[PDB]
């Protein structure tokens, strides 16, 4: 078993290291998204 | 309730067996954490 | 009746209860069908081990944990796909193995919340997350090496 | 079957509105009118023919 193909490279980015968040909806399937739902605002804390 | 059912299970028989619990819960007016905690407190014994 | 707001069935993979009228994949085939069969980019989410096989470069130390926050930009490792479906990650002298994580079916939206100003920021939806990967150290190799 | 509201996720009950039967939640104004036929079969296990003993 040798690496015949798919010798993909891996790079690292630090531009959005402190600005990247992962939001997931456990109750909303992946089929329906909130792209069409108009948003108003979001309250957050550092 | 969707999250609760997903945690319990996604099998047809699982949902069929858990249906009665959801029905008994919906019969009452308990839908929020505050109401559920108030009910639990009312049902709590004195220490 | 609106078609994009129908009732959803419990099974997130078979929410199509009413119509107008999935075998478990592997990482090698996923990458193959993402690169050759199509060319559209895809957002992936991979879980790396706690400590990477490196040292924090001039980070004031100790054998502490070395995460991506200490490494710099540029080429850090390679992704190899051997025969029989083996998918490895050469991140230096050691080689981890990448496997398919829990198949999430619920909505996962990747967003960057940049607080450019102390009073107002910007939330930018970069894309959607569909697949999950897990990278694990090849403990068998690490043990049989020495 | 068991249906849930896409908005909040609570259980949906079948009620009668002003035009047609509909699924509705007890915690939000969300509703869904019934357009075509909807069925939920269970296929209960039938009683097999108990053969003679002996
Ligand atoms: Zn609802």
């Amino acid at each position: 078993d040798d690496p015949v193909v798919q010798e993909i490279d891996v790079y690292l980015a630090k531009s959005l290291a402190e600005k990247l968040y992962l939001f997931q909806y456990p109750v909303r399937p992946a089929s329906m998204t909130y792209d069409d739902i108009p948003h108003l605002s979001a309250k957050i804390k550092p | 309730d969707q999250e609760i059912v997903q945690m319990i299970g996604t099998e047809e028989h699982v949902m069929a067996a858990f249906g009665p619990s959801l029905e008994e819960c919906q019969k009452a007016q308990i839908f929020t954490q505050m109401q559920a905690l108030k009910y639990i407190g009312n049902k709590v014994r004195r220490q | 009746i609106i078609n994009i707001k129908k009732e959803k069935r419990e099974t997130d993979e078979e929410t199509k209860q009413i119509l107008r009228m999935l075998p478990k994949d592997v990482s090698v085939a996923e990458l193959l069908r993402e690169l050759s069969l199509t060319k559209e980019e895809e957002l992936l989410f991979l879980q790396l081990p706690d400590t990477l096989p490196g040292q924090p470069p001039t980070q004031d130390i100790a054998e502490n944990a070395c995460t991506l926050a200490d490494l710099t930009e540029g080429q850090v490792g390679k992704l190899l796909i051997r025969k029989s479906g083996r998918v490895q990650l050469l991140l230096g002298k050691v080689t981890l193995d990448v496997t398919m994580g829990t198949a999430c079916s619920f909505l996962q939206e990747l967003v960057s919340v940049g607080l450019g100003d102390s009073r107002t920021g910007e939330m930018t939806v970069l894309g959607h997350v569909k697949h999950k990967l897990v990278c694990s150290p090849d403990f068998e190799s690490l043990l049989d090496h020495k | 079957m068991l249906l849930f509201c896409p908005g909040c996720g609570n259980g949906l009950i079948v009620e009668e509105g002003q035009r047609c039967h509909r699924f509705a939640c007890n915690t939000c104004p969300y509703v869904h009118n019934i357009t075509r036929k909807v069925t939920n079969r269970k296929y209960p296990k039938l009683k097999e023919v108990d053969d003679v003993l002996g």
